DNA sequence: CACAGTGATGCAAATCAAGTGTGAAGCCAGACAAAAACCCG
DNA sequence: CACAGTGATACAGCCCTTAACAAAAACCCG
């Protein structure tokens, strides 16, 4: 689902071809070829719009929420602590897995250990200086 | 000695921009009709969306469309009036 | 018609204009368009007598949260006289509307109100209170005070709600905190001092009539209604040798100071409810006029004594 | 619709003596129809006939609905002006485009 | 088959995070078309 | 000296414009 080109378009094209075929490691600046179809459009053109207008019939076949409030928002959750505690070690050891896939493997991992204070009493802690703060 | 644009006072920034006023007035009644707020927001909109910040331009074209953080009279109206609210108890809530 | 087509053809219009506000800017800030350009376009609103548009752009230029609390949506919805549905109603419009919320749902102004009511903060009775429990979070105790209500017993027929009067007492001085601070601070009183404040109550009862009743189950409670309220009046404090008026009510017969205590649906002549129903009430009144409440305001444990005065009787 | 209203108290100040009572008279569209074709069609028919809300308030006046001669002095300039509607059609302008109206009055709200 | 509310009480649905690296829709240098609505021819 | 409303009207108050002057708060240099 995109646009498509002109009869204009594929010379455009053919000329890019040229000057990228010239010298094909020197595809950087675009005022020199901006001053280089100024001459080629100034005879080889049927055959080529022809090729063009082929794509005519072608191509036709083809939230508000809130703005950087203050931030006294979502304390961190006993969760939260275990993923970002644990991740990076599944991270280093395995730097493939996507935190999709990582994710799922966290949490896995944590539905597996049997519940605590390190997690549950510092994440109600937080809560406590959140609701006061 | 300067410091910045937007720290001056209302009237030394006119002061300061009076050229530019004159210039992109002049050059806006000329041919474009002479609707100056028009062209003004028409450029703010073309420069931030230059940073491409989608989300300001929006904001700001509902705020001089009048659809969002503000109403327009009608609404309010309909408000005050199928909430059963007085003319006092409206102001007072207005106030 | 300019501002009405789409882009990369009013740009091709207002080119030329745009490379010289480029210059411009690049001669006297170096380039700093977006500044220039809202410096120019507030000027051009404020020209025009537009001053509300310019300072909503001038406060979205922050991009802020102009949320209400839940206490100012609490006092909006009571002191406008504003039923929770006509609420809701307008609650969800502005919220459809205007893509944002600018006032609070009903479940947090449900759970704001459990501060103002009763029965929320702690406080204690230094002489115990006889006949009267120490437990301090009871809200709305029932009328009848378990009245026997059963067939061989005289029959009832009539429903009362009210508060504890000692709970009630200590909500009303929470209430006037920040009025009784800065009595304290204007009468050249330091706010830390905890001194044996004196309290004075005025109490009143009346029997209103013509109330209709209603349809449905339950006892057949008869048409007259009696009710029965304070209000705190004055409070002094025994600074050295003298009694200095920390607080005076400015309006002493305003609605808006006549805080309810009782409600009741029974005959103001029909003495045998009627005192069977005031009995605690008097009890607890009588209880409390001889000891002094302790509580903790502004960081600091207090002393309040009362006298009562009842004069609100026909 | 008509309806006299008891109970109405009056307050103090000038003016004349008026009564403790009240009239009111009211109307309320029913269903709006188009002649397409050969027959007719409705338009927009009142989804809630006995709501408040669509009870739109004509006259008002404070005084008996016994009183016959103040209740015909006030109430024959409507019929009047009812009897000569009751043979025009009105244009009217909606979204920029002329229309035609005819009415069928029905008087029913009375008891 | 009057009806637009009255409240609380309850359950169901959205969200929301804090972690995270990739994917994607504008924006730019000119600039000759690609139509397209005007003049009247 | 109950007292909080109650909707419309008038007027003060507080924003806006042009136009030259005129005073106020700072940094190079002597
Ligand atoms: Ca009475
Ligand atoms: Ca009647």
């Amino acid at each position: 689902p995109r646009g498509k080109m002109s009869s204009y378009a594929f010379f455009v094209q053919t000329c890019r071809e040229e000057h990228k075929k010239k010298h094909p490691d020197a595809s950087v600046n675009f005022s020199e070829f901006s001053k280089k179809c100024s001459e080629r459009w100034k005879k080889e053109k049927g055959k080529f719009e022809d090729m063009a207008k082929a794509d005519k019939a072608r191509y036709e076949r083809e939230k508000k929420k809130f703005k950087d409030p203050n931030a006294p928002k979502r304390p961190p959750s006993a969760f939260f602590l275990f993923c970002s505690e644990y991740r990076p070690k599944i991270k280093g050891e395995h730097p493939g897995l996507s935190i999709g896939d990582v994710a799922k493997k966290l949490g896995e991992m944590w539905n597996n250990t049997a519940a605590k204070q390190p997690y549950e009493k510092k994440a109600a802690k937080l809560k406590e200086k959140y609701e006061k703060d | 000695p300067r410091q910045h644009l937007l720290s001056l006072t209302r009237r030394a920034q006119k002061h300061r921009l009076r050229e530019l006023k004159i210039q992109v007035k002049e050059f806006a009644d000329k041919e474009e009709g002479g609707d100056v707020k028009a062209v003004c927001l028409t450029l703010f909109l073309l420069a931030l969306r230059a940073r491409n910040e989608h989300r300001q331009a929006d904001e700001l074209e509902a705020i001089m469309q009048g659809r969002g953080s503000g109403l327009q009279p009608a609404v309010c109206l309909a408000i005050r009036v199928n909430t059963f609210l007085s003319c006092s108890q409206y102001h007072k809530m207005y106030r | 018609h300019l501002l009405s087509l789409t882009r990369r053809a009013q740009k091709h219009r207002l080119r030329e204009l745009k490379i010289q506000v480029k210059e411009f800017a690049d001669k006297e800030e170096g380039g700093d368009v977006k500044a220039v350009c809202l410096t120019l376009f507030l000027l051009a609103l404020r020209a025009r007598n537009e001053h509300r548009q310019a300072d909503e752009l001038e406060a979205i230029m922050q991009g802020r949260g102009s949320g209400l609390q839940p206490a100012v949506c609490l006092a909006i919805r009571v002191n406008t006289f504003l039923s929770c549905s006509q609420y809701h109603k307008m609650y969800r419009t502005v919220k459809a509307i205007t893509g944002r919320q600018i006032f609070q749902p009903l479940h947090a102004l449900r759970n704001a109100e459990k501060v103002l009511l009763p029965g929320y903060h702690p406080f204690e009775w230094q002489p115990p209170l006889k006949n009267v429990s120490s437990r301090t979070d009871v809200g709305i105790i029932d009328g009848l005070s378990g009245l026997a209500s059963s067939v061989d017993e005289y029959p009832v027929d009539t429903i009362a709600k009210r508060f504890r009067y000692d709970s009630a007492l200590v909500s009303a001085l929470m209430d006037m905190e920040e009025d009784i601070l800065e009595g304290m601070r204007s009468q050249d009183l330091d706010d830390y001092l905890n001194g044996p404040f004196t309290v004075v109550v005025k109490e009143s009862c009346d029997g209103m009539g013509d109330v209709s009743e209603k349809h449905g189950s339950g006892p057949a409670v008869p048409e007259k209604a009696v009710r029965f309220s304070f209000t705190v009046m004055r409070i002094t404090i025994e600074h050295g040798s003298q009694n200095v008026k920390v607080f005076e009510e400015p309006k002493p017969n305003s609605e808006l100071c006549c805080k309810p205590l009782c409600l009741m649906l029974a005959d103001e002549s029909d003495h045998e409810t009627l005192t069977a129903i005031l009995s605690p009430l008097i009890a607890e009144r009588e209880a409390m006029k001889s000891s002094e409440l302790t509580l903790e305001m502004g960081g600091i444990p207090r002393t309040f004594k009362f006298i009562f005065r009842g004069t609100g009787y026909d």
